[PDB]
């Protein structure tokens, strides 16, 4: 995935 | 081969984007408010400086222009930035997949093809119910290699 902090 | 700390209030790295006048110290993640205190921080905790993807995450706040990622905007296509371990300092080319939103603005852009790459998250308004950060808007830069 691109992903989220 | 280059090391994240144990230690999660130990700088693992230096990331720069001068386009961006943006100099700050990288902490080991996984990004929550804590680190993100600290400095920008990797995503996961479990990151590796050999992955394909590297992922980092900074703050946006107003209050500081120049704090974190506030001024992160600022880096268009072709913005040179720069990764600096121990060892080398990376080098790295913003491409066409900025300040888009996560889900469905943008996608998958050089995860898998293109080379090595870096994948600068901006993360504002932390969920502690679901771990997420709200607010995200995803830079993906190619290394120059």
């Amino acid at each position: 995935l691109p992903e989220t902090g | 081969k280059p090391q994240i700390p144990k230690d999660k209030s130990k700088v693992a790295g230096y990331i720069e984007i001068p386009d961006a006048d943006i100099k700050e110290p990288v902490y080991p993640g996984p990004a929550t408010p804590e680190q993100l205190n600290r400095g920008v921080s990797f995503a996961e905790e479990n990151e590796s400086l050999d992955d394909q993807n590297i992922s980092i995450a900074g703050h946006t706040f107003i209050d500081r222009p120049n704090y974190q990622f506030t001024n992160l905007k600022a880096a268009k296509k072709g913005s040179m930035v720069y990764f600096k371990v121990g060892n080398e300092t990376r080098k790295y080319k913003m491409t066409s997949i900025r300040d888009v939103k996560p889900t469905d603005v943008g996608v998958l852009d050089e995860q898998k093809g293109k080379d090595k790459q870096l994948t600068l998250i901006t993360a504002d308004d932390y969920n502690e119910k679901t771990g997420v950060w709200e607010k995200r808007k995803i830079f993906v830069a190619t290394e120059v290699k």
